[PDB]
């Protein structure tokens, strides 16, 4: 400060300006990133590799700002993304939008608590009236449509057109195997992206899909006792002496054969422990391969940790470098453990089917990684939006036909509840228009034009914005029934969530 | 840890897109400049296409790298079409940049593009002209014209039809690739321009003339083809070894021995199968004796491509070890003859057990003339093979472009608004191709393209520019002939990157 | 590897008997004292090589001026063989070890 | 490499050969007025000659004629 | 080290070595013409003509200069002993010079053979210092006062001394470090340790066998090497010896007392050996 | 990425197109001025043609880089005209600049240049004579064999190399079917005698190994026995220890040499010659002791040379002494030790009338500087007749032909017109520069010179006259005896037209940021 002491970068103006303004910075694109999104975002992640998406959290985590303002709220956006797969595209914009009313009320001179608390009780009032606007509930996981109907909404809230083949393909991955009652799992259903085939060739093989080359034979048994190992081959040939191969002419003789019998004992000890599939994040060797061909134990030549991880995760396997006779601790899990060609890529396939614990493994055949990973992104955040763990998701208008109802609900009521809080309560019903704007953003019209008509749709729950021109000229697309609703819950959090950090990040002048 | 957003950034994306596009611009027509590319190499690199320098090119706009990928895509996919995909994006990016200030910025952008590139692929397929074997032609007579087409492109003799019907043959032989590789032309420096031979098996431009090479047979009707990736020379067992002397036979012994291990290793694969011994690498003057001392032909310092051609055509397996002894790491032609062709000591391999590599002999020893024909033949091959691969064909020189432009801006009238402003500018995308050619063909991009618009408002069959004839007319009956699929594929990538990158003014980077 | 201590042995070898000479050095200065105080009282033989020989006094004297050439010669020569072997020993240490490890 | 045409060469061809041609005629004949030989890179060491063959060696020259004409000398 | 300044040290340094004296004046004569020469240069006079005019006119001046001069008697020791003394009296250094004028002039008169007294080279003069004594104990000696003396059993003072010189290596040849041995084991060397023995003695024996009463020995660094066990036996041959003397003073010794450079036993006879009537070192005073 | 304007590049093109073109313009012919090379080593060197100086000069711009590339071909085939294309390149190019500075496409006129090439080429195809023959060409050889040896090393034209160089060609000319190569003939530089000391060899000359002359110097038959192996006890041209057990055993040692002299002599002789090149060098002793015993052998030989003589003989080397064969020995119609140089031992002359695919002119020189400059001199006249033996056609040019070929093309411009009209106009003026540009190098007004024959061209076309390249009062071609294989000029026509086209290559003026970086 004035004094050489007082560590801080936040406060006073730079709070009522820069913090909120820095909060404004990132919500800018989240607008283009939520609901139907025609917008796209190049990102290099410190691979210098471009990637394209509409999602903030993928990007924001990378982005580094002086100020915890940005650094905090993402956690809530994560806290959403943790609990709810999508809407996080939205979860940031409303707070940042709702915030900047304060700095205005600060120019209008409204106190911290005064500005805060109006949003609060209105947020409770929201949390009171928000479930009143539950317009449906989900029903059946076994039904593909009942699932896929919703799933578009989040895929929509990532990317618009693709959602159709996708949402179906998702419940066709059997979101249904899990009850979605107190349980559901990504890693069991895990996306596995095959570069090649088509992007709409993205398929479903229930049970593990490992793009890794499937070696040896097929597993000794399909129940396979599965000993997965980080690097069970560090080489059994040693790299030593002169040439980084040999030094003395007598050296080479012992280098070549030693790999064999060690790996022979190693792959015998794979059979000795009884592993019916051998998984080497370490190298593949033809002898060991032929040993794995002799002992008939299916071989995995190379592993991402994700391989080992999931194998460690799902099978109950434990990946360990073995220069060491393998010992089954990993043991088995999956009742059918296969070789397969999916995308006609050699696909390491383990499968076991259980109401909980079943791997129903999303296999994305795809033409482009940079797409198929963003194609993964929406289905990810779509099935994570499928993750509610209420089979009946108490659905509310998806793509936000809600806000117009609530923008009507609160600020009207907002004045009824009196005192300067009312203005914060009335400011509360404003930033609803964000996604109606944020779609009209990527749709290309004015939120006023939107809201004026979508106030003129009055009590609806249905008509609202979207993509194309029906979010433009009428600003009317049925966001109850385009087939698009959203769960009350993912909605319920964003208000609740974006209530907290927004309220919070204002309070802090240091 | 970076980022960027907004039209200030957005136009900047477009800003780079226009820059490179002028490199692929006339690179088809060989009139212009070219930039010799020295890199940290320090060496000359000179292109017929931007794709060469695109591989060389490293971008500050990774947005520019995007179009690269998709310009590389249809290019590498077709063997050509960088110039296509490149100009297509940059066009609208040029076109929309003034719109950008109005904004096309609402993502209504692509909704134009899709439908834009949509009407055409339909319009293109109906304007795509399919062909068959005996249909209008002999299917050689087809490719006769299709090779005549690109051989009539840039001036050579009546060698056009001479080269045309010929090169059609090994095409009709090995056509699987769109590529000319399996057929790849051998330039021969020597002979006559009337001397050219499309060879149905791998033919080696050169092997070196050794000591005993004169004694090595130039004729095998059963070549057992050793494909050697290493040297077999006097230094395999070095010929200088010092010896202690209490007497003079100590020298005799040390010399007469170290000479043998040379013969020893090489005779192993010889005794096994090898009459034709092919090293891509030097052969020592003493070892080529041991090669000839057997009188089983050796060829050292031979083309790797031919060496790889052989593995393709002759069924041989490339050998990195003479100490590797076998007949299937050999290969069987039923023709090894070596007749020096011009000055090159020249190996003939045909009678390959399959012969999946052919090569066209081009002679006359005229460097200027022939290499230009060789570029001419590539396009003939580029046409004729893909003219097969897509038998639906279509006329070049923007033959449908003014029509499409018309046909497209025909649909413009109804919209008017942001996407019509595209549909017209989307129509305007088509004239840029003859536009640059109007430079090359000696024309007025101002005057001519409208004439072709007029001649697509008067004609409208194929009427378009001929850089070849330096005129304008129906290009299909100006015989300028390319498949419509590449043009379909041009469309697919055209709007694609176009609609793609314009969806990003919001850009993120994280060098951190 | 073998090349390490080949040189350090003959280093240590000619090192010690050289140092044995240092005791004998004092003695070789004392033998110049002992014989010079021998006028032929006690029979002076050289002990020079395995034959023990009837000797004279100048033969006794000139010998020990020549016996100091033991301490002179053997000591000096080794300071060569010290570093003559030492350096080639030190040289060969890192070369063959890094190989067999690499 | 520096292509030196007549324009560059002549002036360079003169400046040494002329002004070094001075140094040799500078010390010329009985009345030839000596030059202090400039030992260059080594001491100053002062040497005094009526002979230009000395001058040739002492200070190295890049002037091509002056280089060539050392042999002519 | 400016070249003009480089010359001016030799300006005096010649006059340093010319007369041994007047070296200020030769610098004080310098700038006087150097002024006048620039004048002529400023007058445009050609430096040759400038030069050409001078050693010409210098020959003139020295005459008129000599015309001013008074010859004294160079044959007379006392005249000069009066004159150079008066010159010493014309100079600062007197106290010892008074005492040392007779010593100078006599040492000079002893290197004065001629009535002309030639140039009286300081060449034939050896100026030796001895740390003890006094200036009174500065003394003129008519055979060379030599650094130290070195003898093991060698005779302390030999009269009629045949003065040897060793330009040959007394050390046995060096096949390993200094020794005729090669360095591998103890056993093979002791037999060629026997070789280092006899050789150094024999050459030493050969020394006294062609014979010398005194032996000039330069430094053993002025040698490759000189075996002391040889010298231990060499003075044991009872030869008076000096060791470690300047090979340059040797050159003085060679010329003045006639002990000529000797690299060989053969170069010992009496031939290159100066015959020194009394050879002794004086530790005294 | 820094992309510039082709114009800007065309500048850097034309900015490079000058000095190199200039380099020749006062260097053209003997009326031209010498070209000095000073090295990275600072080494003063007087240079010639383009390719000599062009490769020595360190090329910088793409043009400079492309120069040597194009430039080599003219000296390869023709041997001459290398200096011209570089002049010709810029001359037309630097107007093509001016033409593009008129706002003219490089596109459109360069065709006209490619097209006016042919019509000048065809106009050239009119010029002079279509024929030379074996005895005929010799005087036109002598003409150029004058000016080739009347140029570089001496202007004297020793008729020695003048008719020695042609003979090697004439020897290998017919051999190749009216073709020759300059491995197939060879300039053998070795000193020991002056320029006036030269030779033509049907094969290799090597200085014959002798460890003593009194131990007989013997050369005989026609044949060499080619050996990688010993004709006398071997040795790998390095140190070898020769020890014997007792005092007497030194005598038995020479017997082993003496027997294995004859043992190898009798072995290698029966298979032809006695003369055996032995790649193995031996100690003094057995060499002369075999020279003594009988039939000298050649020791301390280049592995290439035992190979060179073999491939010269068209047979092989005998690799192994246990082995032997006649083909693996020499095919030589003569082998003779002949006194080599004035300074050193007799050379062993293998002149092969048994089999020789190569017939090599040998040259002594009083310096390397001159023997190399003659070695530098010859290839030109060597290469022009290489053109001759394939096509014996020569064109009087250098002031006859340029303005000649330019005049028709000057006229062709007006016949043709549009883009070719200012092509063929500018195409022509570049030609007329060279004879002009000789009076540039020469002492005469380059303008009025070109003017002069310009009058004469109006007078007579394709004249046996021309300018004076020798700067004779008569301006001739016939009696200048200046002339070129109509191969060459046409070939020389191709190159600059080729290159001034190559600057146009396709499009791309963009770089990664690296074009000359």
């Amino acid at each position: 400060m004035l004094k050489e002491g007082a560590k801080h970068f936040s406060g006073l103006e730079e709070a009522v300006y820069r913090n909120i303004q820095a909060c404004k910075e990132l919500a800018q694109t989240t607008r283009t990133a939520y609901g139907p999104n025609g917008m796209n975002k190049m990102v290099i992640n410190h691979l210098e590799k471009l990637f394209v998406t509409n999602d903030a959290a993928t990007i924001l985590r990378e982005l580094e700002v002086q100020h915890p303002a940005a650094k905090m709220i993402v956690m809530a956006s994560h806290m959403q993304e943790q609990e709810v797969g999508d809407g996080t595209n939205f979860v940031l914009v409303f707070a940042g939008a709702l915030l900047e009313l304060a700095e205005e009320l600060l120019r209008i001179g409204l106190s911290v608590s005064e500005v805060i608390e109006g949003y609060e009780i209105a947020c409770r009032k929201a949390h009171e009236i928000l479930p009143n606007l539950v317009c449906c509930s989900a029903k059946n996981l076994r039904d593909i449509d009942e699932v896929s109907s919703l799933l578009r909404t989040s895929i929509m809230s990532k990317q618009y057109g693709n959602e159709v083949f996708l949402a179906k393909l998702i419940a066709q991955a059997c979101v249904s195997i899990f009850p979605d009652s107190g349980h559901f799992n990504v890693d069991n259903i895990r996306v596995c992206k095959i570069l090649g085939s088509g992007i709409s060739s993205s398929s479903v093989l229930h049970g593990m899909v490992f793009k890794k080359e499937t070696e040896g034979d097929v597993t000794s048994v399909k129940d396979a006792k599965i000993a997965v190992y980080s690097c069970p081959f560090d080489g059994m040939i040693t790299e030593t002496k002169g040439t980084v191969l040999i030094k003395t002419a007598e050296e080479l003789m012992n280098f070549s054969k030693g790999e064999e019998n060690l790996m022979d004992a190693q792959v015998k000890a794979i059979a000795d422990t009884g592993a019916n599939v051998v998984v080497t994040g370490g190298k593949v060797a033809d002898m060991a391969l032929h040993y794995a061909n002799k002992y008939n134990i299916m071989l995995v030549r190379l592993n991402s940790k994700w391989d080992l991880r999931r194998l460690c995760k799902t099978v109950g396997a434990t990946a360990l470098p073995r220069l060491t006779p393998p010992v089954l601790e990993e043991m088995g899990h999956c009742d059918s453990v296969y070789l397969s060609e999916v995308g006609d890529t050699q696909v390491v396939v383990f499968k076991h089917e259980k109401e909980d614990g079943a791997i129903s493994t999303i296999v994305l055949r795809g033409s482009t990684d940079n797409l198929m990973d963003d194609i993964e992104r929406a289905v990810d955040d779509g099935v994570n939006t499928f993750k509610v763990l209420t089979r009946d998701k108490r659905l509310v208008p998806g793509g936000g036909a809600t806000e117009i109802e609530l923008a009507k609900q609160i600020t009207s009521y907002g004045e009824t509840c009196p005192g300067l809080e009312q203005y914060a309560i009335k400011k509360f019903a404003e930033a609803f228009e964000a996604i109606p704007r944020a779609l009209a953003e990527n749709s290309g019209v004015k939120a006023n034009e939107v809201i004026s008509k979508l106030y003129a749709v009055h009590q609806e729950g249905n008509k609202n914005v979207g993509l194309d021109i029906e979010a433009e000229v009428p600003a009317v697309k049925d966001m109850l029934e385009a087939g698009i609703l959203d769960t009350y819950l993912g909605k319920y959090w964003a208000i609740k969530l974006a209530t907290n950090a927004a309220v919070t990040v204002l309070r802090v002048d240091q | 840890t970076d980022s960027s957003q907004g039209i200030p950034q957005l136009v900047s994306n477009i800003s780079a897109c226009q820059v490179i596009a002028e490199a692929v611009r006339t690179t088809l027509g060989p009139r212009g400049m070219d930039k010799l590319i020295v890199d940290g190499r320090g060496k000359a690199t000179i292109s017929n296409d931007g794709a060469t320098i695109l591989k060389l090119l490293d971008v500050v706009h990774p947005a520019a790298k995007t179009l690269v990928d998709i310009a590389k895509s249809q290019d590498a996919e077709v063997g050509d079409g960088t110039t296509s995909v490149t100009l297509l994006a940059a066009e609208f990016l040029k076109q929309v940049k003034p719109y950008v200030e109005e904004g096309l910025h609402p993502q209504i952008i692509i909704r134009a593009f899709r439908t834009a590139t949509q009407l055409a692929v339909n319009k293109i397929k109906e304007i795509a002209v399919t062909v068959k074997k005996a249909d209008k032609v002999e299917q050689r007579k087809l490719l006769e014209k299709c090779a005549m087409t690109a051989l009539s492109s840039k001036l050579i003799s009546q060698q056009k039809a001479f080269f045309a019907k010929m090169v059609v043959d090994a095409v009709m032989m090995l056509d699987d690739l769109l590529q000319l590789k399996m057929i790849g032309i051998k330039k021969v420096q020597g002979g006559a321009l009337e001397d050219s031979q499309l060879v149905a098996g791998v033919a080696f431009k050169k092997t070196f003339s050794y000591a005993g090479f004169e004694m090595q047979p130039k004729k095998y009707h059963n070549p057992k083809i050793a494909l050697l990736n290493v040297e077999l020379e006097l230094k395999a067992e070095k010929d200088n070894a010092e010896i202690r002397v209490h007497t003079v036979e100590d020298y005799q012994a040390i010399v007469d021995a170290e000479w043998n291990i040379l013969y020893d290793k090489l005779e192993k694969i010889h005794h096994s199968g090898a009459k034709v011994v092919l090293s891509k690498l030097p052969i020592g003057d003493v070892a080529t004796q041991y090669f000839a001392d057997r009188d089983m032909f050796c060829a050292g310092r031979v083309p790797e491509e031919d060496l790889k051609r052989t593995m393709m055509a002759c069924g041989g397996s490339i050998q990195t070890s003479v100490n590797a002894l076998s007949a299937d790491v050999l290969g069987r032609c039923q023709v090894f003859e070596e007749t020096q062709i011009g000055g090159e000591r020249y190996n003939f391999f045909t009678g390959c057990p399959k012969a999946k590599t052919c090569t066209f002999i081009l002679r006359g020893g005229a460097e200027q003339f022939m290499e230009e024909t060789e570029r001419s033949l590539h396009d003939a091959i580029m046409i004729v093979r893909r003219a097969i691969k897509n038998d639906s064909v279509v006329a070049g020189g923007g033959a449908i472009e003014m029509e499409l432009s018309k046909y497209l801006r025909d649909y413009s009238r109804t919209i008017p608004g942001k996407q019509q402003l595209l549909i017209g500018a989307y129509a305007k995308a088509l004239e840029i191709i003859p536009r640059q050619l109007c430079d090359n063909a000696g024309f007025d991009a101002t005057n001519i393209l409208n004439k072709l618009r007029a001649r697509h408002a008067q004609g409208g069959t194929w009427y378009g520019v001929d850089i070849n004839n330096e005129d304008i007319a129906d290009n299909f009956e100006a015989f300028v002939w390319e498949p419509a699929m590449v043009r379909i594929n041009a469309l697919t990538a055209a709007s694609e990157a176009a609609c793609l990158i314009v969806s990003v003014d919001e850009t993120i980077k994280n060098p951190r | 590897v073998e090349k390490y201590q080949q040189l350090q042995k003959d280093l240590s070898k000619s090192m010690s008997g050289r140092q044995k000479l240092e005791a004998q050095l004092t003695e070789n200065n004392i033998v110049k004292e002992e014989l010079a105080l021998l006028d032929g009282s006690n029979v002076v033989f050289k002990l020079l090589g395995p034959v023990l020989v009837k000797q004279e006094l100048g033969e006794a004297r000139a010998t020990v001026g020549k016996r100091l050439d033991y301490i002179t010669a053997e000591i000096k020569r080794y300071e060569s063989q010290l570093r003559d072997l030492e350096r080639q020993s030190e040289q060969q240490r890192e070369t063959l070890a890094q190989l067999q490890q690499e | 490499a520096d292509e030196e045409r007549a324009e560059t060469a002549r002036l360079t061809s003169f400046i040494g050969a002329i002004a070094i041609g001075d140094l040799v005629k500078s010390t010329l004949g009985p009345k030839g007025m000596d030059k202090i030989l400039l030992s260059s890179g080594r001491d100053a060491s002062l040497m005094v000659t009526n002979d230009g063959a000395t001058i040739l060696k002492n200070i190295g020259v890049d002037n091509p004629a002056a280089k060539v004409l050392v042999d002519m000398s | 080290l400016h070249p003009a300044a480089r010359m001016l040290v030799e300006l005096s340094k010649a006059q340093d070595i010319e007369a041994g004296d007047g070296t200020t004046s030769v610098v004080i004569i310098a700038g006087s013409l150097l002024d006048s020469c620039t004048k002529l240069l400023q007058k445009g006079i050609h430096p040759t003509i400038i030069s050409e005019s001078f050693q010409k006119a210098l020959e003139k001046g020295i005459e008129i200069l000599t015309d001013m001069s008074r010859p004294v008697e160079l044959s007379d020791r006392e005249t000069l002993l009066n004159s150079a003394t008066t010159s010493l009296n014309s100079k600062v250094v007197s106290q010892y010079s008074s005492l040392l004028s007779p010593m100078s002039v006599n040492a000079v008169m002893k290197v004065i053979d001629p009535a002309t007294a030639t140039s009286v080279d300081l060449r034939d003069i050896k100026i030796v210092k001895k740390l003890g004594g006094t200036i009174d104990d500065c003394e003129l000696v008519e055979g060379l006062v030599l650094t130290q003396k070195v003898s093991n059993s060698g005779i302390t003072r030999v009269e009629k001394a045949k003065i040897g010189l060793i330009q040959f290596c007394l050390s046995a040849p060096k096949t390993d470090m200094d020794n005729q041995i090669v360095v591998s084991d103890y056993a093979q060397m002791d037999r060629v340790l026997r070789e280092e023995r006899a050789y150094i003695l024999n050459l030493v024996k050969q020394i006294k066998k062609t014979g010398c009463n005194v032996l000039l020995i330069q430094k053993s660094i002025l040698r490759d090497a000189l075996s002391d066990l040889a010298l231990h036996f060499l003075n044991k041959m009872k030869i008076m010896v000096i060791k470690d003397i300047e090979r340059e003073d040797i050159e003085f010794i060679c010329k003045t007392i006639g002990t000529k450079p000797v690299a060989h036993i053969d170069q010992f006879t009496a031939d290159m050996l100066g015959s020194a009537e009394l050879a002794e070192e004086v530790n005294l005073n | 990425k820094s992309r510039l304007m082709g114009l800007e590049a065309l500048k850097s093109h034309i900015m490079a197109a000058k000095a190199v073109a200039n380099t020749m313009r006062t260097s053209l012919g003997p009326n031209g001025l010498d070209k000095m090379m000073v090295d990275k080593d600072g080494d003063v060197t007087v240079t010639n043609d383009g390719a000599t100086i062009l490769s020595m000069m360190d090329v910088d711009h793409q043009i400079a880089k492309l120069m040597v590339e194009l430039s080599k071909s003219q000296d390869d085939e023709i041997g001459d005209g290398t200096t011209g294309v570089v002049v010709l390149a810029g001359a037309l190019l630097e107007e093509a600049e001016q033409l593009l500075d008129r706002g003219i496409h490089p596109i459109r006129i360069a065709d006209g240049y490619e097209q006016a090439a042919r019509v000048a080429i065809e106009h050239l195809d009119k010029i002079s004579d279509s024929v030379l023959v074996d005895i005929k060409d010799t005087e036109p050889l002598i003409q150029t064999a004058k000016t080739t040896l009347g140029s570089k090393v001496v202007n004297s034209c020793h008729r020695q190399m003048a008719e020695i160089a042609v003979n090697a060609v004439l020897t290998v000319a017919d051999m190749e079917r009216r073709d020759v190569d300059f491995e197939l003939i060879k300039v053998e530089g070795k000193v020991g005698g002056r320029l006036e000391d030269t030779k033509l060899i049907k094969g290799v000359i090597v200085d014959k190994d002798f460890s003593h002359p009194q131990m007989p110097k013997k050369v005989e038959d026609a044949k060499i026995a080619i050996l990688t192996c010993p004709f006398e006890p071997p040795k790998p041209k390095t140190k070898h220890k020769l020890d014997v057990t007792s005092v007497e055993d030194y005598k038995a040692l020479q017997k082993y040499e003496k027997e294995k002299f004859e043992e190898m002599i009798q072995q290698i002789k029966e298979t032809g010659a006695n003369l055996a090149i032995c790649q193995w060098g031996f100690d003094d002793e057995a060499n002369h002791l075999l020279l003594q015993n009988n039939l000298p052998a050649v020791r301390w030989v280049g592995g290439p040379e035992i190979e060179l003589i073999a491939i010269a003989t068209g047979g092989r080397i005998v690799p192994r002494f246990s082995e032997l064969t006649a083909e693996k020995l020499g095919f030589a119609g003569l082998v003779q030790e002949i006194s080599f140089g004035t300074t050193k031992d007799k050379m062993l002359v293998i002149e092969q009338c048994k089999n020789s695919r190569a017939v090599t002119i040998f040259i002594r020189g009083g310096n390397k500087m001159i023997i190399e400059e003659a070695k530098r001199s010859l290839h030109d006249a060597l290469c022009v007749i290489r053109n001759l033996i394939r096509d014996n056609r020569v064109v009087y040019g250098g002031g006859a032909a340029e303005i000649s070929c330019a005049l028709a093309v000057s006229q062709e411009a007006d016949k043709c017109p549009t883009l070719e009209q200012y092509a063929m106009r500018a195409f022509a003026d570049a030609l007329e520069v060279i004879p002009m540009a000789l009076s540039e190098n020469s002492g005469m007004n380059p303008i009025q010179t070109m003017t002069e024959v310009r009058a004469r061209q109006v007078k007579e076309m394709n004249p046996a006259l021309g300018i004076d390249c020798l700067h004779k009062g008569t301006n001739d071609m016939k009696q200048q005896h200046v002339i070129e294989t109509l191969i060459g000029k046409k070939q020389q026509i191709s190159l600059a037209t080729q290159m001034v086209r190559m600057i146009l290559k396709i499009d791309d003026i963009r770089k990664p940021g690296e074009s000359e970086e």
